[PDB]
């Protein structure tokens, strides 16, 4: 909810860098991934809705052991708000921050060997919204400066034509790119339209609906921060400033 | 059955996919009104004894004042138009120019984005395919005027399938000797020097004797929508330089002798609706950076 | 119809008088003219305006 | 004995006799300055946020107000534009424009309409006849440069004998290997590459060598008397606009790949000097045809 | 061993080397100035229906008023600006106009009278040599476009050496059929259609099939610094126009087809630079004998 | 009379204003050799037994 709110560059990699991996991580069991089922939909049919089940959905799933999982599990969590289940990562690795797996080599994971386009179409491109395949891309971008392998994601966007033309303008190690983008990468937010409290058909559209609407209850509860009352109060360490930093940029 | 082929119509390269929106054509629309105003003030200023008009015209361009030992390259706007020049030729090229400097230089000036109010006429001459039989040999040369020299060495008269494309609108014929050319499946006329033809009539059969050589010259016309700014002159100019200073060149890409050449050769593609409207950007573009250049020489 | 002198109305305004086809001049057009006396001498129609 | 002539310079057609005089030749001018206004007023009207310059002068060449609901043709003066051109074109073409509408649209400006106070040079080559002998092969490709290409198969040197016209002020003839050129009854000169000729001197004769084919490469210029708005470039894009439009889809003509073609054809025919005095005035609208299409496209 | 060469790099005749100080080069601009302000008189005098803007810029132009019954020939200025084309062109032909008579003139405005500001694009290909095996043919028609045909008569393939010069910057090689080129002791690629080359780079090597003739088509862009007034859409109307009045004619001097190839031949000759340098000042004179000679048709 | 009659309302003649689609199927010709029979019957729907 708090990820998905995020609307520019600066405040999704902010946001990344004070987030631990183990909130990418979920705890829960989840069920397989790719799977035909039913649903229901009394709302709309008295039969049962056919739909398939994916990664990018906003529950849990179990998600692999290996190394091409966590950082799936991570990607998801960006895009979908909740990650997929991984046991046993280990106390070092989980403690560390999302930007810093993404994009530091003292974390002591190795992922040089991943390729995007599996990557990619494991997490099911084709059903992602513009937002969601942005906020991939920025993931994607991290990934290849810390490996070095700026020019095979140069040439992953010129074999994909929609994804060059919606691929955000930043370098990975200069914080004066971050600024100046002005990319809207807000999944949820405070809607113009009428939103009413209805069900969706498909998983990932209901899921969607279910956290833009508790983001409408999340903006006028209590733990929300209200920056234009109550600056002061902000503890001056993750008080708002212009001259906004992220360690090593 | 032998087959001979324009050499500029092989392989037409794909486009870059970049700086395509209504937010980057008025850019390209600023910089070209902002670049022919360096050039008249330039002249101004030339002719008279004072150096405001200049300074006031390279202060908008460049967003910083001409300085007597420093270069005057441009700034940011020529920076711009550089790397945006670059992404169109070709989709391997990177997308280096932030959307937020092509959107800030687009508001020095006020000029509309359109792409579509106007036409323009290019003479290159199509010609897909000519299918001659055996025993007959056929070379096709040139590519704003193109001549094809066939000779018949066999025992009687050979038909050859001449194929100008379905975008060119006219197509004007012209032989060393009368000849005889008509539509497939109906009757030959009387031999005559000039044919003019509309290429989506169809594969045209020629007549070939075996008595002497036979040159046919060919001329062609297509419109392609361009803005009421776009001049040809220009634009060739433009094509020439931004070769010359390499700004072409990129891996697994054509070249061609002209901005004639490119935009036809593009057009004849499976997808030639989709990228003439990126190569009319890029005539722009290289119209601005003719007249940028030429006022600021580096 | 009404038995009026020299009657300003007509039926509807004629297309041909005499056999010669009439003169139509919009409003706008009429008003940047700059030969209106030579004009003037043979019979116009104005319209495009209230 | 063979001949060998250019293909552009055989059977000119003849053309229209309508829409000369003096009141017919300011509409002429008026449409041509006119359809500049449109063009001119079109960027004006891009730069300072406004349609109204545009619609003023699209009232002044339509005779009515646009509307948003209702198509740009371009009005009366459109109207009668077209059919003077398709009636300069061919002498069987009628005349479809009265006369009084012609006086009406010629008050809007202030015009001369004077024909013959310029100047303009063609680059269309005239080969009349080219006389080989027996044994020998010659044939001639191209328009602006022609490229006559003679072989000699016998066993001793051959006279090929070049007839340029009257027309033409002056000819350079250039040659793949230096070659012999002279002219009746006058010695032959040592072999050079480049030759500079005056058609009105007389036949010219070259020894051709047994052996390697030679070519040479013929450039022609001419002087023709055009009004001060003649612009070459738009008349060249008028005329490929004209053609596909299909004003000049008329039987019994002969088309022509460029104005510059079309205009030193009929000069070189018989009665050719009252004949270019059309051809001239049909320049002229071409030009109009140009800009006014340009700026209301349809 | 055979060698072929360019028609129009052969022979280049020496400049003159009078009327190249900074004051003759300000009378030059000056004269062009003035020239483009007596043709946008002429034409704002025929639109307005008065001979008031005609008479100013003619009386600053000649120094003197029009009068009716005289030629207007264009007074002192004309008959300098005449004289000073004759002299640019040969070392042979007299410098007939005093300095003090120059001087006067080139206080009429004021001017940089700087000949180096700007670059133009020229289009001549340079082909200096093409040497080939006993058995091979090799022919070269074109200047601006240069189609090299090649027949193998030979019993294997044979390797043909191209030599485009050092000058020109980029040269474009189409064939008729795929064919296969490299730089001297480097890999030979696969067969392709379209090359695109730097002269610098060295001598190219061409493998010639015995099969069938293959023609190769070359486009060449060469830069060269000119002042920001050039249009070589007037340069080249001035250059034909000189030819014609005569002036270009005196022993012992070669004949171009265009300004394109008189500038580019004498790059390539020995002291390239410096002919170069006074070609410029000549051609933006011819800019201003065609603006003048258009306006006052003598 | 028609002149008159068209004076009554101020409505634009313009016929190009927009478009509208036809649904007829031009089937210029079938060309069959022998033994070979063809039949066309319909015209909004173009049936060809061959």
């Amino acid at each position: 909810m708090d990820v998905l709110s995020k609307g520019s560059l600066k405040e999704l990699l902010a946001h990344l860098e004070k987030t631990p991996l183990e909130e990418a991580i979920s705890y829960r069991i989840g069920t397989v991934p790719y799977q035909n089922v039913l649903i229901s939909r009394n709302e709309y049919y008295n039969q049962l809705y056919p739909d398939t089940t994916s990664l990018i959905d906003g529950v849990s799933r179990e998600g692999q052991r290996n190394v091409n999982g966590l950082i799936m599990s991570i990607i998801s969590y960006v895009v979908s708000g909740s990650g997929h289940y991984i046991p046993n990562i280990g106390f070092m690795l989980l403690r560390r921050s999302i930007l810093d797996i993404l994009t530091k080599h003292d974390t002591g994971l190795v992922t040089n060997n991943l390729n995007y386009g599996i990557i990619a179409r494991n997490l099911t491109v084709s059903k992602m919204n513009c937002e969601q395949r942005k906020r991939m891309l920025i993931c994607f971008k991290l990934l290849a400066y810390k490996d070095g392998n700026q020019n095979d994601y140069e040439i992953y966007l010129n074999q994909n034509i929609p994804l060059k033309q919606i691929a955000p303008n930043f370098i990975p190690g200069d914080m004066r790119t971050v600024i100046h983008n002005q990319d809207q990468l807000a999944i949820v937010g405070i809607p113009a339209y009428r939103l009413t409290q209805s069900t969706e058909l498909s998983i990932r559209d209901d899921n969607a609906k279910s956290y833009k609407l508790g983001y409408v209850d999340w903006y006028n509860s209590n733990s929300f921060l209200r920056e234009r009352s109550e600056f002061n109060l902000i503890r001056l360490k993750d008080r708002d400033t212009k001259y906004g930093k992220l360690n090593g940029w | 059955a032998n087959r001979a082929t324009s050499a500029f119509l092989d392989n037409p390269h794909p486009v870059g996919v970049n700086y395509v929106d209504e937010g980057s054509r008025q850019f390209v629309a600023v910089a070209e009104l902002l670049a022919s105003k360096l050039i008249d003030s330039s002249r101004e200023s030339d002719e008279s004894n004072s150096d405001v008009p200049f300074v006031q015209a390279y202060s908008k361009f460049a967003d910083d004042n001409p300085r007597h030992l420093r270069v005057k390259t441009g700034g940011k706007m020529a920076n711009a138009l550089t790397n945006v020049i670059r992404s169109y030729y070709s989709i391997n090229a990177p997308a280096i120019v932030p959307q937020v400097e092509i959107d800030r230089l687009a508001s020095k000036a006020t000029v509309s984005g359109d792409m579509y109010n106007s036409y323009a006429i290019f003479n290159s001459v199509p010609i897909v395919e000519v299918l001659s039989p055996a025993r007959t040999t056929v070379s096709i040369v040139g590519s704003d005027r193109a001549d094809v020299t066939m000779l018949n060495t066999g025992a009687g008269a050979a038909n050859i399938t001449f194929n100008f494309g379905q975008i060119a609108e006219t197509v004007i014929l012209k032989g060393s000797v009368p000849f005889q050319l008509a539509r497939l499946n109906q009757p030959m006329p009387a031999a005559r020097f000039t044919y003019k033809l509309r290429p989506l009539d169809g594969p045209f059969i020629v007549v070939l004797p075996v008595g002497n050589p036979l040159v046919i010259s060919a001329t062609a016309a297509t419109r392609i929508q361009v803005p009421l700014a776009f001049n040809k002159a220009l634009v060739e100019s433009g094509f020439q330089t931004a070769m010359n200073d390499g700004l072409f060149d990129i891996q697994n890409v054509n070249y061609y002798s002209s901005f004639d050449e490119f935009i036809i050769s593009q057009y004849h593609a499976q997808d030639g609706i989709n990228r003439v409207s990126t190569c009319v950007i890029l005539g722009l573009a290289l119209q601005a950076y003719d007249q940028m250049r030429r006022a600021l020489p580096v | 119809r009404f038995g009026f002198r020299d009657s300003p109305f007509c039926t509807s305004l004629p297309r041909t008088i005499m056999g010669n086809d009439v003169r139509r001049i919009s409003y706008n057009v009429f008003s940047m003219m700059e030969d209106i006396d030579d004009v003037i001498s043979e019979g116009f129609i104005l319209y495009d305006a209230y």
